[PDB]
């Protein structure tokens, strides 16, 4: 009686807190994705950083070049022109000179001695001039350093919390990556998880959405003014100002690979072929080693870049007209919920995040809101 | 005109007479002499002689880095050869290079100092155009108004210099020629006078026995001329021994110092003219002295 | 032809010399002056010749006034006399030949007659073996002499002789005389002041006396 | 004693018998004689000056950098204090670094480029065995070239040329000198001589009775130290007048072309020296003239 | 004193003045020199002076023998003798009183001794009151009266007189030859030489004549 219920419960206790461990730590992974996209931010400033530093380290040198030489090569040429009257020269000449001046006195006033003298005025304030500029240009270079070195030590600060915080958060990937789902199971809770993460997709998307709407009104306009000029006998060239405008996200239009690239590497899912069931590929998928990158198929605004499941931080930039070829699992975080990011430009930086293995560009040519075929959809 | 022939007679008599009187007052006059004739080549030798220009300021404008080869025409065809300006001194660029470091400023740091920018500039001779004292001075800016030539280092020279030379020396020396031309006139005077107080004896004889004033007279004017005559043909004889001898002593100087100055000798014109002079002092001397002592003998 | 119309001398200093003489000699004529020493002969003789000048009177030598003469005209009145002197006013320096000749050259004379007329000169007092001496080589007599011949050696018109036979003996003495006579013959005034009292004695001759620079003797 | 005085005022009567003979004579001597009185001025003034102006130079060799304390010391121990040296300029380090921050170049340099690498000067003047340039010549390049310092600043020959003027305004000078005392000497003797020989009638004090050579000298020996002295006084007053007219237009000069370097006159030895050799000259020629008669006149 | 042995003079020239002089004369003896012109009388009057040298022979004075005198000796020897010479040999610059005194100014007397015998011996002669004058102011008898003063004024040991009475009238030669004799009276050795005949003709004295230089008395 009691014992059959009892072994029931045994035999069905812990595969419901495995599956909700994996996917909560895989959204976890997300998590952590958003947090290395805060050490990549603070690795780029880095690196921004480090080329300012070996900027001033070329400029120190420089500076080591023009002034140091000048101390040490010119300043012997000119306490050598201070010596003509220290050492080997002068010595406050004021004999008097004999028949036939041989110069002597114009070289006083202006040669060999007095424009000796002119010109070593001259290179002395010329040489104030050059100390003045060396000590400019060393509270230049140290200003630049002291920016790189704060920056350096402030981004070393914020790395290093954020390293704990990933470990911690690597920790609840493997907790994540213990379990697996079964098949119905797949079907219902698959739907709960894309669920979820199409949701913070959304909310990205609504924060970062009148954009693309807002552009192509502004293009159609455009073209309605420029058409019309011609029914008036002119011709309606919208400004810098106004081109700029218009053409920001003027819509994806056919697919035929006019736009970036958005990584390379190999590809091995079809759209439209058998990728998981009977259930049709959502787009072609880029199988490669993990931290391949993925983003629009055109210009356009990001839908998403934030935690997904499955999809991780996943750069969902949508390139116009529904079309938003996500970034899977992405590891970074650049065009966040409000902001855009076009083709090619990736708004996160792909890897294996949210609980993807690899790096899978699976690229969705989403049409009204459905799969397309993204073969021919490469041509540059 | 025996009368000529026989006063000639008695002077030279009267003078052959006392050979080593004659001779010690000869010597006096002599020597008394050959200062001037020794010092008038000071003056005409070396000074005046060796004249080597002066203190003049060819010193010019300084040109800008604008200034070249070709600038160098164009500041001639403007200051330097239109304007008053005779020579041309345009040491430019590598010019005054290496000259200046061979002069009294040491080289080396042209290497070290980048390039040596010289003021450039280019020395001049302002002939007659602006030569003149204002010619310059005014149009001396007036001839930096040309090419270039950022600046303008004309200068003046001589100054005082050209003053411890005009006025000490100028004065002194002349003073001392004239002391030399007077005691000549003094020695030669004096010996005359002497001698005619010698033999005022004769005077009275021959006047207290008829005679004539102008017969007293002959035998001591041509005594008196031929002393001043005989001793100054002896100091032509002499500071031509001691100029010559002298020649040896500036001969040497002439290459230490440098320029050699060339010594010369009296010259015909001037020998012949002291000849005179001192035969005409001689002769007045003689009719002064006579004249004042035939009124005493005249009762 | 000399005249004295009150004539007066007196030297510088306060020795009243000469004192109103007067007296006259005719062309061709001789006398002889006589006095004590310091009388006032020599001064007579050099008013006469033309030496001094009186302090007052007159002076007539052949018939033209000399009391106030120019000093150009001197020399052609001192020219017409031939005057010996007491200190025998020799040339030291030249020979007697030329001691002897310098009244003819004075006058301009030739050179031959010059040499015959020194020679003839010479000859009438005896000394013509000594006319390449000079007057330091002869004795006292002979410079007298070689004076006198000088004196003699222009035809003058007048003669002066100032004591002129001192230190000659007394044969030389009357020569001497006799020459002076010789030549008065001719038609010379002569006027010879003497201090000889047994040369004048022996012969007839107007005699001025003069005692203190008074003549009282014509 | 009474002798001296007989004979003194004999002089004195026979010097005043004719006061226009002696004047004439007394002017002439001094004449002669003003003319190497304001020479030897002139040339003990310029050689003051010249002194005063600069007696050697003080180029020495330019020390590298070698030079320190300890080769200081060696350079003493050689050439600066042991070799030819009068005094020392060891003026190393920071002795020639405010002395140069005050010379005629503008210090202030220091303290922008970095040290001063101030030479090591060791100045030192050469006794007079080393004074000589002859002498310098290969031993002051040796010198130079013994240690320590590594350059040498040779000398502009300027004593050289100093030495060469000196020499000239010595030889030249010394002739003028030389010839104005013959001028001197002869004119003095001549006077006296022809004075005696006016006077020469007193061969009667000799034939007389026993007047001794003795007595007959003195009126003449003491009336030629009277011509003699009465001639050197004379130009002692017409020296300094000479110079006073030519000194306020002198001194001007000197102040313009430099400092007013006036001119002195004579010290009072320098005076008495020319006082007592007149004299004495004179009294040498009154002896010669005299005793030249006094054996003429003898059996 | 005086003493002539064979004593012969040719004056350099050719011209023997004198020839074989021999004769003596005593202390205070008073004696004539005469002969013609030109016979050798200065000349033997020189040579006992010591102003001329003997050719030959010797002369001897007061008993030392002057023949070859030498030059510093000569001074005392002419000192001893009171000479007058022809020429009066007088300096011409000096008063009066100098001439005179010149002599006593050589031997070294005293200032009052000097005014005293120079007012003695130029009153002798009668020149007192010309003891200023120069000799320039004086006459020819004056001055060979200032020559004759000058020699009495030493007190001499031999007086040689050499013609001191030409130039003089007779009663000044009369008078001059009684101060000689009043010289010779105390013991002076006189010679006198003279060719005036009137005053050698009054006295009885011994006469040496010469004629060209041969003594022909003695
Ligand atoms: N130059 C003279 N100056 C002044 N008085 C003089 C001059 N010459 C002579 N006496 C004086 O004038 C007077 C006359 O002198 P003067 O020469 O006429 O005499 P004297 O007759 O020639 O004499 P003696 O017969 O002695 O030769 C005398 O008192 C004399 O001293
Ligand atoms: N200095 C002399 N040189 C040469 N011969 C001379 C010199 N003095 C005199 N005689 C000559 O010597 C001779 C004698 O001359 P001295 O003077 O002795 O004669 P004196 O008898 O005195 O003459 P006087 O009676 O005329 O005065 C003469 O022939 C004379 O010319």
């Amino acid at each position: 009686l009691k014992s059959i219920q009892a072994d029931i419960a045994a035999k069905e206790r812990a595969v419901r807190q495995k599956q909700q461990q994996r996917a909560s730590l895989l959204a976890q992974l997300k998590k952590q994705e958003e947090a290395i996209s805060e050490a990549t931010r603070k690795l780029r400033e880095t690196q921004n950083t480090l080329n300012q530093l070996n900027k001033q380290i070329d400029e120190m040198n420089a500076s080591i070049a023009k002034l140091e030489q000048q101390k040490a090569a010119q300043e012997r040429s000119l306490a050598a022109q201070l010596d003509a009257a220290f050492r080997q020269g002068e010595h406050t000449g004021i004999q008097l000179i004999l028949s036939g001046e041989e110069s002597q006195r114009g070289q006083r006033l202006q040669a060999y001695f007095g424009y000796l003298n002119q010109a070593r005025q001259e290179t002395i304030a010329q040489l104030k001039q050059t100390r003045e500029e060396v000590a400019m240009q060393r509270a230049e270079l140290e200003e630049k350093q002291s920016e790189q070195q704060t920056l350096l030590y402030e981004q070393r600060a914020q790395q290093a919390k954020l390293t704990q915080a990933l470990n911690e958060r690597k920790k609840t990937l493997a907790g994540l990556e213990s379990s697996i789902q079964q098949g119905q199971q797949q079907l219902s809770e698959l739907r709960a998880n894309e669920s979820r993460l199409r949701n913070s997709i959304a909310r990205a998307e609504a924060a970062a959405k009148a954009r693309a709407e807002r552009e192509a009104r502004e293009a159609q306009a455009v073209r309605d003014r420029q058409k019309e000029a011609t029914r008036k006998g002119t011709t309606y060239k919208p400004t810098e100002s106004e081109k700029s405008l218009m053409s920001r996200t003027g819509g994806l239009g056919a697919p035929r690979g006019q736009a970036f690239w958005p990584v390379r590497g190999p590809t091995l899912h079809r759209y439209g072929e058998q990728l998981q069931g009977e259930l049709r590929w959502k787009g072609m998928v880029i199988g490669a080693s993990e931290g391949t990158e993925v983003k629009a198929i055109a210009d356009g605004r990001v839908i998403l870049a934030d935690w997904l499941q499955g999809y991780g931080l996943v750069v969902v930039v949508e390139h116009g007209k529904g079309d938003m070829s996500l970034y899977g699992y992405n590891q970074s975080a650049l065009v966040s919920v409000g902001s855009q990011v076009r083709a090619g430009q990736p708004i996160a930086l792909v890897g294996s995040s949210g609980g993807q293995g690899r790096p899978s560009l699976y690229f969705e040519i989403r049409r009204q809101g459905q799969a397309v075929n993204p073969q021919p959809w490469l041509g540059r | 005109n025996e009368q000529v022939r026989y006063a000639f007679h008695g002077a030279l008599q009267d003078l052959k007479s006392k050979p080593f009187a004659t001779f010690l007052t000869v010597m006096v006059i002599a020597i008394s002499l050959t200062l001037p004739s020794v010092c008038y080549m000071v003056y005409k030798n070396v000074n005046q002689a060796a004249t080597q220009y002066y203190p003049s300021p060819q010193i010019t404008v300084y040109l800008q880095k604008t200034l070249d080869d070709d600038a160098a025409a164009g500041v001639v065809a403007q200051l330097q050869a239109e304007q008053g300006v005779e020579k041309v001194n345009y040491l430019s660029r590598e010019d005054a290079l290496g000259e200046f470091r061979n002069w009294s400023g040491f080289g080396g740091a042209l290497d070290m100092l980048e390039e040596n920018p010289l003021p450039a500039v280019a020395v001049v001779i302002p002939k007659l155009d602006f030569q003149g004292t204002e010619s310059l001075n005014t149009l001396r800016d007036r001839i930096t108004q040309i090419n270039g030539i950022d600046e303008v280092r004309m200068d003046d020279s001589w100054f005082a210099r050209l003053a411890a030379l005009t006025g000490l020396v100028g004065r002194v020396s002349a003073m001392i020629g004239v002391l030399m031309v007077a005691a000549v006139f003094l020695v030669i005077g004096n010996s005359v006078r002497l001698s005619i107080f010698a033999r005022r004896d004769s005077i009275n004889v021959q006047k207290l026995i008829g005679a004539t004033d102008g017969f007293i007279l002959r035998p001591f004017l041509y005594g008196g001329a031929l002393l001043g005559f005989s001793g100054a043909l002896l100091s032509l004889i002499l500071s031509e021994i001691l100029v010559l001898r002298l020649s040896s002593a500036v001969a040497e100087v002439a290459q230490v110092f440098g320029t050699k100055f060339d010594i010369n000798g009296l010259s015909f014109d001037e020998c012949l003219l002291l000849l005179l002079v001192c035969s005409m002092i001689g002769w007045v001397a003689a009719w002064l002295a006579t004249v004042q002592h035939l009124r005493h003998f005249t009762p | 032809m000399i005249r004295f119309e009150h004539v007066s001398k007196a030297y510088l200093g306060g020795r009243q010399a000469l004192q109103g003489v007067t007296f006259h000699m005719q062309p061709g004529e001789m006398a002889f002056l006589t006095g004590h020493s310091g009388a006032g002969k020599s001064t007579l003789l050099k008013l006469i010749c033309g030496i001094e000048r009186p302090s007052a009177g007159k002076i007539w030598f052949s018939g033209h006034d000399i009391t106030r003469l120019k000093n150009r005209e001197v020399p052609f009145l001192r020219r017409q006399i031939g005057m010996i002197f007491q200190d025998h006013h020799l040339l030291m320096d030249r020979t007697v030949y030329d001691n002897v000749a310098i009244p003819l050259i004075i006058a301009g004379a030739s050179g031959d007659d010059i040499r015959r007329r020194v020679s003839a000169a010479l000859d009438k007092v005896g000394l013509l073996d000594k006319a390449k001496n000079f007057p330091i080589q002869l004795s006292g007599g002979e410079q007298q002499r070689v004076g006198i011949a000088r004196a003699v050696v222009n035809k003058p018109a007048v003669l002066l002789a100032d004591q002129p036979t001192g230190n000659l003996d007394d044969a030389l003495s009357e020569g001497i005389l006799r020459l002076f006579e010789e030549f008065n013959r001719v038609g010379v005034t002569v006027l010879m002041a003497t201090h000889d009292i047994n040369l004048i004695s022996r012969r007839s001759y107007r005699m001025l006396t003069l005692s203190d620079g008074h003549l009282h003797g014509g």
